[PDB]
């Protein structure tokens, strides 16, 4: 449920075979407690897309799959109806947890 | 006026009625074997218990305590005033009244007239043969059966060690050679949800059992050797003696243990005529048995009164909801 | 004058009444079994507790501490000055006096008129056989039932290991092969909301148990063998002995633990005549029961005085709201 | 000078009283479980703490530090000069003074006469059997309820990991086969607002515990074996020992941690005779629990004199508004 | 059983021949009361992947075994349905029962 | 058989030499009633395994027998069928009985 | 098979003199072994006091107690495992419980 | 045949010089249909060793002698094969019979 594409995108900036390794965005995603800073963090993570797209062809592997605009839009109405911090931070830490795994980014 | 009481009382960290060791540092709590039905067939289990003798002694102590305040408290035994439970041991023929007077033991009526304890709790005089059965019956105190079912035993007992700090003038423990008395004994403490049943056969106070009736012109009448005020005071004191049982004054080692002793539930019946005793609270299915045994008894034509605390007894039974045990004794003393 | 106090207190980081180590490197607090309903049948759980014997001894320490400043403090056992809870031991005939004199064990009247601790806490002299029951009864201190029920197991005893530094004259640390002592002894510390049921009867203070009343002219004349002022001072000291007990001066290892103490609430009843003891605060529904125990006892004919600490006890009951235990004992000492 | 002090201190970034870790690379701050109401059922939470043994030892260090300067400082044990926490070994019979003399371990009067630290902190001689209750008792240092409850999580401890760098004469780090004595040495660092309730029953200093009070002619007198000037000097040193306690000289790891320390608030009571132990500051409403423990205490006949720092304590109570800690000590020592 | 694979990775960070000794995160995972705490502990444990990736080869050891992205799905679906403290604590302790086992790594 | 190895490891926490007397873990394991208590007691016992490993060479004793992953990964599902405390108490007492045996820890 | 005496020798240390450790509760519990579970619990309680006796025996000039070997524990475990009948469980429990009271020459 | 040493011990519980009068053990050992109740009765009789020894110690006369461990195994190594009750009687009754003899203990 709209949780694996964003996990793939977050992993794409930490996994190997790349050059842009920015732990700041993934670290701040886990350590999020209010709506504004979480939205700022996700937007900052998404702004790294053009660099990844331009470096994808530098190795010949398939380009990273940027999450679809509908997936990005769903987060707005998925977070706007959460008010308690306990459930607000659960998704925040799940997003960061999904970034660390052992698949293949691109052959 | 006859009274029967039964119910369940919760106990915690009690050490009442231990074997006492006598000649050892271990103070074993008394044990008894009871029969548990069980779905696997009847079995026998060893559980801690309180003998009825010591319960009767505590009832006598409470009776003396609440009879001293009565203006007629002069009719008590010297030994009774000291809570000495013995009554007219072998080889003696005289009783020392608390007033200092001497009471002979050649007649039962005189004894029961001048001695309240001998009248209420019965007495025996082996030297002269005069005997009188006690008017209060006490049953053992056992953990209720469904409790044993639920806990699967667990041994329900702990042992706690207490020392005897023997500090001399020099502040030393000694080496068992100077005269020191420092060692480390131990006590057995138990808990559980126990059941109790007390029978108050208060219908012969002031009435000798040799000639209970007179038949002046062939009609029954009680043979009372005391004025009615004395009988009323004795009955009221006996009824109030249940207060220092349902409050926590049951058992030994009260100085250190003092059982926690919350009463859980109870049912009591009271009537002038002879009434069958209720089902003791040890059995798990005693609410329905007591309900039937009071309903049918009232159906025969017995003018019984039923007081219930924390028990429903349904709705057909006309029983009074009593909030606490002192309210129960107040209701009992209201009806003579 | 008889007074019964029971309530709930909060303890944290306490290690009172440990089971010792017997010379080993592990010392653990005493534990005992209790029974709770837990809405699934009466289950038995093992919880830390401090025995009533130690509480009684600490009460004796408070009593002997507050009795010295009284001008009648000469009448005291010399052994009791150093808080030695021995009374008469086993192989003793003459008891030492604080002044320096000697007291013959027999003639219990002399014992109670010359020694004050023996008057209050009783004594036992087995060489002759003299006995005197304690006039202060202390109950166990268990964590309250609802706390155990709502904590859902999850044991709350933590074992903290804190060492024993042994710096030699050369500044070296070794083993027993060189003559050193280096052990990392561990102690168990606990917490929780416990209950206390201190009950103490002072009507027999200075009254020998061999003859409580005299019957000079067929009247219940109390047999006081000491000066009435001395009796009043003894009662006042015993009542004020609750100042350190409920302030945190109960338990062992006060030097290194000093239990974090606060009286959450309590209820106390005082009367001149005998009264039922209040139910312990360990049970969840004690307060309501106590209300009934009060409400149905005043109507029976007892002049019971009731004091509560932040306890509502409903209304229509002559209860006095004490701001703290000190104000409580201040109210108690006025009616002596 | 039965002085009781309790208050809140903001202990920030400390590592006092770790768990030792057996010498591995990870060592953690000791933790204990405390109960908090949370207004929805009492729950136990595990939080860092400072054991009372550490506080007592640091009090002893401050005591000897401020007693050496006094000209009466010769009477100090040799092991006490090096701040050795031990008092008496398991099997030693003699003690060494600062000047090098020898002190026997029997008739504890001479022991407390010739030794200072053993007089004010107590001792224990297993061979001879001498003992002495500590005159200074300290409680745990726990985070306060109002703080522990409003954090709602917030594990506090951070576990900063700092390691040793080792280089040989060739500037080589080395490997495990060469050792090079390298360990990662991770340490736990905590924070929070805590409370302390140390007490001092200093009025018994210089008095043997065997005969605390002597009787010249049926009148009490303190058994001051030492010179009164020596007693005053010992009392002054004990009182001034609190100065390097509320300044940041408590706990361990002082060479690297040295906690960022500040006393948020405190209340102290000196008095002259035995007085109730002041309740711990760990509870949130202790100030109120103190406002009702000293306002009414003066009504019973206690000459309580109270000093307060950053606590209102009402207005009707005559409380001296102390501005710091050492001038609180000055006020305490004014009355010697 | 879907836990031994992640348990091996958990044991990789508290054993020798790897020089991590991060007892803090293991204790946090084992001593977890709420599911948010357990998620945070697992996130911290999984955070130290890249540090241990290339260090094993530098110390002549086989590459460490990150849990497969499949098992994160099962862990998340299990923690979603486990709300009571009893089963949650059981799962948390079972996760790190063998964290200090004797796994044969780097022969 | 799967009990002798874990009992051998447990006996290391209380014996001559190996100066770490931890009776709390043995008491908790033996007195455990539910599955969670037994699991947390076992975790507490195994938390000291690195300490025993470090102390083995510090005194010349042979290295301690750390339980293999196999026996624990079998014991976990061995626990997860016990719906009655009667069958769990016997397992717990069997686990904790070997802790007080005359093992040759330091020959 | 010969280990009954071996464990009884250790159990006798909880009742004899020259030890000041009068733990009658564990002996009674072992002797009252109704089922195997609490029989094992009683044996564990008896074994819990092993460090105390072991360290205090050398403190009074007495030989250290003969703590049962792990072979004895294995024998007890296998004997309990095959026993699901109280008929022989009673006699088994009494067998090792009776050796507690004996005139052992622990200290010469 | 190791009967006198235990016969005197059983007589210790009935002799008038020891005012404890525990007749239950004598009846239990005498009335024993099978193995288990006889063993329980002899254990009950043996359990009163401290009572006898330091009750006679308090009297002054020399203390009673506990049966030696040498013949303790003698009873159990013979009673095991006595399956038939009739041949068990010949010693079951004699154990109690020897307890009612004189056995002058101490003047």
């Amino acid at each position: 449920g709209w949780i694996r594409n964003i996990g793939r995108y977050l992993s794409y900036l930490v996994d190997d075979t790349f050059e842009e390794y920015a732990y700041d965005v993934v670290d701040g995603i886990a350590k999020a407690r209010t709506q504004e800073e979480l939205l700022e963090g996700v937007y900052k993570a998404l702004r790294l897309a053009p660099k990844l797209k331009k470096k994808a062809e530098s190795k010949g592997c398939p380009p990273p799959r940027i999450p679809s605009p509908e997936d990005i839009e769903a987060l707005e109405e998925k977070v706007e109806q959460l008010s308690n911090p306990k459930d607000l931070r659960k998704l925040a830490v799940s997003l960061a947890l999904w970034a660390f795994a052992s698949w293949n980014n691109c052959p | 006026m006859y009274v029967r009481i039964s119910g369940r009382i919760r106990l915690n960290a009690h050490s009442l009625n231990a074997q006492g060791g006598g000649g050892t540092n271990y103070i074993e709590i008394t044990k008894t074997k009871v029969t548990v039905r069980t779905e696997n067939g009847w079995t026998v289990v060893e559980v801690p218990a309180i003998t009825g003798n010591m319960l009767k002694h505590w009832h006598f102590v409470g009776f003396v305590d609440y009879f001293k305040t009565t203006p007629y408290g002069v009719n008590l035994t010297e030994r009774a005033l000291r809570y000495n439970g013995t009554r007219f041991g072998q080889g003696e023929t005289t009783a020392t009244k608390a007033n200092g007077a001497t009471v002979q033991l050649n007649d039962e009526a005189t004894i029961i007239k001048e001695l309240a304890d001998a009248d209420v709790h019965g007495f025996l005089a082996p030297k002269t043969g005069r005997r009188r059965v006690s008017l209060v019956k006490a049953s053992f105190i056992l953990p209720t059966e469904d409790f044993i079912k639920e806990v699967e035993g667990e041994r329900l007992i702990t042992a706690i060690k207490h020392n005897r700090v023997d500090v001399d003038e020099k502040g030393a423990i000694g080496s068992s050679k100077e005269g020191t008395a420092q060692m480390l004994f131990s006590r057995e403490y138990a808990t559980g949800l126990y059941g109790f049943s007390i029978v108050l056969d208060l219908g012969l106070v002031g009435i000798p059992q040799g000639l209970p009736v007179k038949f002046e012109e062939n009609q029954p009448r009680p043979n009372i050797v005391i004025d009615p005020n004395e009988r009323k005071a004795r009955i009221e004191s006996a009824l109030k003696a249940l207060i220092p049982m349902l409050s926590g004054y049951i058992g030994a080692n009260l100085a250190r243990s003092f059982p926690v002793f919350k009463v859980e539930e109870l049912v009591a019946i009271a009537s002038e005529g002879p009434i069958p005793a209720l089902v003791h609270g040890f059995y798990e299915d005693y609410i329905e048995a007591n309900r039937s045994i009071i309903k049918n008894a009232r159906a025969l034509g017995f003018n019984i009164e039923v007081f219930t605390y924390n028990v429903d007894l349904g709705e057909d039974i006309e029983a009074t909801k009593v909030s606490s045990v002192e309210e129960l004794v107040a209701n009992l003393v209201k009806m003579v």
